[PDB]
């Protein structure tokens, strides 16, 4: 197993578990395909050689790195992609398999990654505590890409940055929800 | 409905005293609030019966409440959950199961308070704008503005289910008003139940209690 489907495995088991007590009415095993994508960018910035190249977008940024992962993946150690349309944005819940529980619990136990594996998931835990469900981390996700990737490190800029690439504000992108992530983003 | 009900019609903007806001609990917890005469915060006391998820309760209890310099040092578990609008995600929930608790609807009784009797009570309370648990929720106990900071027309929708556009609609509906404390039982003045031997049993325990209270069967605010 690849390190980078090691990272997808574990980052699954232990987000979903935070987020079980934090939104406990969103799905008891399904991670959205899109949520995937928000923890693998951050674990992407704590470990720059998985190198996942992501792209902004209206859900934050997206690798199709990361998608390819997870189809390789599909049926073996996770379901629930299917078999999607080409290079439409599907967004569907996404399971750990009886067998892909069992391969990461074997891989962390002896790979030689496994240790750097752990390190890279316990920081994206970190920087997402208090934001896991989809809004949450696609909110930080977003707000630290303008912040690290166009200069947008202060409020009133990162306001106006956020809200180029979600195309929204409402009560989800405002300044006040985007000051909080930008408050979180400078502390981690 | 939404479960977004007043005590003078529908719902208003400008006059939140109005609005009637729920507590729910197992009926079989309902002797215990009884004999203390007042509903009391998870810190107080363990419950007859726990219907709620343990990490979700555990989240609580290192979750700062905050909206002034002047508000006491407390934990969301030192307050008493009121949910403005009566079905909400934290009662979708309890009512879907989990490992604590399996029984649905049935037994769940939601005991309703008019904010304006919290407050003219002189009771410290405030609201959330959401999920009490997330890390951009904001408290807030300015009564003026009560009508802006929650999402006033969301938790009057009848549908309300989270969108790819907008992702926190569940959340936004656990608006709640968090009193500090306990909440005096008599300030309770509805009670609404899903099913009929769960009214009866609650008429039967309330009967000798108190009595201007209005009981209402309602399987629609619940799940």
């Amino acid at each position: 197993m690849t390190w980078g489907r090691a990272v997808i495995l574990e980052a699954m088991r232990r987000y979903l578990q935070q987020r079980r007590a934090m939104e406990p009415w969103e799905d008891p095993a399904g991670i959205s395909h899109l949520e995937i994508q928000k923890l693998m960018y951050f674990a992407n910035e704590a470990d720059p050689d998985l190198a996942l190249d992501f792209t902004p977008g209206r859900y934050g940024p997206y690798s199709e790195r990361v998608r390819h992962l997870l189809q390789g993946m599909e049926g073996a150690f996770t379901v629930g992609l299917g078999d999607g349309t080409a290079r439409v944005l599907a967004n569907q819940p996404i399971s750990l398999t009886t067998k892909g529980t069992d391969a990461i619990t074997d891989y962390l136990a002896t790979d030689a990654a496994a240790d750097r594996v752990s390190a890279a998931v316990d920081t994206v835990l970190r920087v997402i505590e208090g934001f896991e469900g989809p809004y949450g981390v696609e909110l930080l996700a977003s707000t630290h890409w303008v912040a690290t990737r166009e200069g947008a490190k202060e409020p009133a800029t990162a306001a106006a940055a956020v809200r180029k690439w979600t195309k929204r504000k409402g009560r989800i992108y405002s300044d006040d929800r985007i000051g909080v992530a930008l408050d979180r983003i400078l502390m981690t | 409905e939404s479960g977004f009900v007043a005590r003078s019609g529908g719902p208003d903007r400008k006059r939140p005293h109005d609005w009637i806001v729920w507590h729910f609990t197992h009926a079989d917890n309902l002797p215990g609030i009884i004999t203390a005469g007042r509903l009391l915060a998870d810190s107080a006391v363990t419950p007859t019966t726990e219907v709620a998820y343990n990490p979700v309760k555990e989240l609580r209890r290192h979750k700062v409440v905050a909206p002034d310099s002047r508000y006491p040092a407390s934990m969301a578990s030192d307050h008493v959950p009121f949910y403005i609008a009566a079905r909400s995600p934290m009662l979708y929930v309890v009512c879907k199961g989990h490992s604590g608790y399996s029984g649905g609807a049935g037994p769940l009784v939601h005991l309703g308070v008019a904010l304006g009797d919290i407050i003219d009570a002189d009771l410290t309370w405030c609201a959330s704008d959401g999920n009490a648990a997330a890390s951009y929720t904001k408290f807030s106990r300015q009564v003026d503005t009560l009508g802006t900071f929650v999402d006033f027309d969301l938790l009057c929708q009848r549908q309300w289910h989270n969108t790819d556009d907008d992702p926190n609609r569940q959340s936004r509906r656990a608006a709640a008003i968090l009193v500090y404390g306990h909440v005096p039982f008599e300030l309770v003045s509805y009670v609404c139940c899903y099913n009929t031997e769960t009214m009866t049993r609650v008429r039967t325990l309330l009967d000798p209690v108190g009595g201007v209270r209005k009981y209402v069967i309602k399987p629609g605010m619940y799940y």
